[PDB]
């Protein structure tokens, strides 16, 4: 099927740092820091999808898988993205939501979708629309980890709490996550979430990036030295259970 | 000590256990099969039964008696106690005479058995030395199951939660159920409640008694032809994953 | 002291039992089963009982006599002392006359029983002169839940006086608004400066142990009376003797 | 237990000043003063998020002195704990003057061989650290203001319960266990032995030698301290470590009370 | 008894003027104007006791009592004053609270205390704790004496309803003051507070000064030309009752 395929794309995304990047030469530090992927964006205001000419400034510059984001609902922003090449697409709540009441139709695309949740639910809705990688998202642009942990635990809770129910009561529970029970269900079977998840909000040192993998998460978002720091941040991600290098990497970092 | 009333509470998983106010009523009971009797003389204030009565009951059967004392009536426990009583129920079905304390379960040598409506007060009658919990619907002699099915669901819920809980999640879960957190972790360990589990209040009919059972209770409480509904609800408990059995028993029981 | 005096004139009743009676017929029965003392009362409003009645039961017993007289009503006794009464109960069951203030207690001779349901009450009731104090709970209910909270608020209480540290006894003293000196006295002793009591709902033979056993120094009761009398007084007596308990509980009869 | 070995450990602090540092001369400062440990950090006026110090210069004022080192970890931030360990840091302390990273639970501080110090407000919370594998204890008052007023509050708090707990009929301790919220077990532990079961310091507001007393009469084994914020720092660090080990001394209290300086 | 002593030490300062100095200057100034006493002091922010320095300075520029401040409930700050000679403590409101539940237990000084107060029960319970003197307190720092004036004449109101008042009401009078049943009885039978009262916030002018003395207070503590004002005061409270005098002293003061 079509959808387990971009659910396929994103896995190889697993145990990697995306980092949000607004020119090439960010773009390329990223890369060489041993990013996953980038996040192309030019940034009060409206904040909406960023001009397809640095988009494809920095599909060229680097050979990483380019995302970019759409605003939430903007289904034509999402059309002009997938035809520019992208590979992946972030209906992402950090740009001026386009539509208050419905997200994109997403199965009406090529490109694999990431969208944030703060909970199961909102996961799981999220999902059936055509979603094929979650991000728990705490907040943006605090250096705040508390939110995305609240996120992280509730989403993991509930999976947990899932995962051992009575199978009577799970169309209640159903109900009261107002999430689609085939796929409430499916999320039992599996023990997990059926996609990829990653955390985002605040992550801003090596240990919050740690701390994100120990609790679950896939992968982390990344919105002194950066060179540095994303280094470190990378390192993290695939050390995350290993002290003494969470240690080497922290060490003289410098503001935050 | 307090294993060894525990593991006494154990013999009777399996059983029904019978409301009688006679040695007549207590008779009956036995020869239908019931595991045990709780002895009692019946708006008013209820209090523990004559302790006339309660010899009577306990020379006219072989199978453990039971008795009845108000919550946090120490003294009425002692008086149980003193005229060798198989278990005491601290029941709430009686006139509580301390709304703040229960009885120092810890100080007699009788196993106790306790209500509770959810794990937090379970965990909380055990701490405070109930051998035995009963999970308990309506109070009253209303015939209705729902409150039971309700209060059994409940507990079996949170310890199916409290199994697959993150370890370090377990504190702020005992801080929110006001349980002891050492007889929480002992429940998560051993995946159930670390005593004989009864369901009690409003159990009518064979089918209740059995739903209870399949809902994962230990046995029952039960408070026209009394014989014969006796035998049924004694064989429900027994056959209740038997739905032929089931229907046998249910067939022709005059009026409930 | 004359309030020490009144004080001693109490404790000599600490470990029994106390029975509202209505003639002489009840007041020799409740001598007969071993009450330590009678409380005479007839029983709209409710007030002190007639002097004749009273007398009736002064005579037929050799027991301390009681009489109840209305919250403030001093009148109501003042005729209670001039009939030479043993002890005056400004008892809330009855029709409370002030709202306000209770009896000046020190403007008399013969020694006073008031009620409380907490420590600030009791001591207020004490400072006012009272030389006894029942922790009341329900009356007329036969439900003993009320007199346990009351028993367990002021034992608790003073539990928590005892161990305080002294410098934060006087800002306890304003929480209670009662006397300081007299919380301090109480801190002291560890325990009521007073005889104290259990009274409201008291039905059998077990209530009365338990009120025992939880620390009271006696308790006011309100089938077979003569049976449950002797029972209750029994219990009161052996309080801490399950086997007793359960002999004078035996055929009890409906309570 | 390895539990009752970290209890063991703190024990060692009794009686003592422990002080934050924000670098290495300060930490000379702190212990030539006679500071039984420091604190080391890179809040309250400035605002961001305050996070776990940067190993550097945590690795540099454990080199500069030779009395045990402390470090902060952000409220459930069990990574940031990690990393504190491996560093070979004597105590870490879960502190909320940090900005909290998990608002529904704290560090399991028992996965962990180095021993904690948590922040309380009253009983309950206290009981509750412990059992997460709190090895010391300190009642926080209010964090950068100078005034002692929450602290009183708090330490008053902890042993007033205690002093209730201590008297308490058994019957009754049940319920007091479910009013504080906190295990049964430890609260009795804390009945029997008419104290916390842990090492239990003062902290907030601790500005002046006659704090710092203050603290230590209404019964605390110690103080933290926020010193450098003052007139002359190694005066008044000095002043208040002498106060503590002569709480209960006035003319001496007065003696390093004299002209100490702007608070 | 110590208690009667140390109220009568604060006898002798009846019928004067109390002075807040920061200096041995104004110490000086004051004493030379004929105050009584003065109060020692440095001066947002917490406001804490004294340094000892500029309390041993003052102590010893002049040869009347030297009063100096507390926090409330700091007994500590209390026993460093007491050790280092001063003549009386003022465990004073206008310090920052450092115990919002307790004040000082006083009787544990062998220095006299003086406490402030809005109200007879306030007045009352501080006595209890050991005030050898009170000062009816206003507010601070505004120069406006609407607040004394409402405390003096609270206080003075209640002693005279206590002073005629039936002898069997005064304990609901006691419980509704929240004060000490003992001193209240004592307050009635000396028809006046049983410890010196002076008054205190806002006293700003030598006609702030003699009405306090014509209210009833036995002195007043005061917070253009001091050295005029001070006598203007000092003059004030020794002929309050004399208009004549009164015009003299208020002559071309200056502003205050």
């Amino acid at each position: 099927s079509p959808f387990s395929v971009k659910v396929g794309l994103a896995q190889m995304l697993r145990g990697g740092v995306i980092m949000d990047v607004v020119n090439a030469e960010q773009a390329r530090i990223a890369e060489e820091a041993g990013a996953c992927a980038v996040m192309a964006l030019e940034r009060g205001g409206v904040a909406r999808m960023s001009d397809p000419q640095m988009i494809k400034e920095i599909k060229q510059a680097v050979t990483i898988p380019v995302m970019a984001k759409a605003r939430i609902g903007h289904f034509v922003e999402a059309q002009i993205l997938e035809a520019i090449g992208i590979d992946y697409i972030d209906e992402s709540e950090v740009l001026t939501l386009a539509d208050e009441d419905h997200h994109i139709n997403k199965h009406n695309f090529r490109i694999p979708f990431v969208c944030g949740c703060r909970n199961l639910g909102e996961a799981l809705r999220r999902i059936r629309e055509g979603a094929a990688m979650i991000r728990t998202k705490g907040e943006a642009g605090t250096g705040n980890i508390i939110e995305a942990v609240r996120h992280v635990r509730s989403v993991n809770g509930d999976i947990r709490v899932l995962r051992n129910m009575d199978d009577d009561e799970v169309f209640t529970f159903a109900k009261k996550l107002a999430a689609p029970y085939d796929l409430v269900m499916q999320t039992k079977q599996l023990g997990r979430l059926p996609v990829v998840q990653f955390a985002a909000g605040g992550v801003a040192t090596p240990a919050d990036a740690a701390l994100m993998m120990q609790l679950g998460c896939d992968g982390v978002f990344v919105g002194g030295d950066p060179a540095r720091r994303a280094r470190a941040i990378v390192q993290a991600v695939t050390h995350y259970s290993d002290p003494e290098m969470l240690v080497e990497v922290s060490c003289g970092l410098g503001e935050a | 000590p307090f294993s060894v009333k525990v593991g006494l509470a154990q013999v009777l998983r399996g059983g029904a256990i019978v409301e009688v106010s006679s040695v007549n009523q207590a008779k009956l009971a036995e020869s239908a099969g019931a595991c045990s009797v709780i002895v009692s003389d019946p708006g008013g204030v209820r209090r523990m039964p004559d302790p006339v009565l309660i010899k009577e009951v306990k020379r006219a059967v072989s199978v453990p008696v039971m008795a009845r004392a108000r919550v946090g009536h120490f003294v009425e426990a002692q008086i149980l106690e003193s005229l060798a009583v198989d278990y005491i129920d601290e029941s709430e079905i009686i006139s509580v005479a301390d709304d703040d304390h229960f009885i120092n379960k810890h100080n007699f040598r009788s196993p106790f058995i306790c209500g509770c409506r959810d794990t937090g007060e379970a965990l909380r009658r055990i701490r405070e030395g109930a051998a035995m919990i009963r999970i308990q619907g309506d109070l009253t002699a209303t015939g209705n199951i729902a409150e039971t099915v309700k209060n059994v669901r409940s507990l079996m819920g949170e310890v199916r939660v409290l199994n697959n809980m993150d370890d370090d999640e377990v504190f702020t879960f005992a801080k929110k159920i006001s349980a002891p957190y050492d007889l929480v972790a002992q429940t998560k360990q051993m995946g159930r409640v670390p005593v004989v589990q009864f369901a009690s209040g409003g159990i009518t009919t064979p089918a209740d008694a059995a739903l209870m059972m399949q809902l994962g209770c230990d046995g029952v409480f039960v408070g026209p032809d009394p014989f014969k509904k006796l035998r049924s609800i004694v064989q429900a408990v027994q056959h209740y994953n038997d739905p032929h059995v089931l229907a046998e028993m249910s067939s022709g029981l005059e009026n409930a």
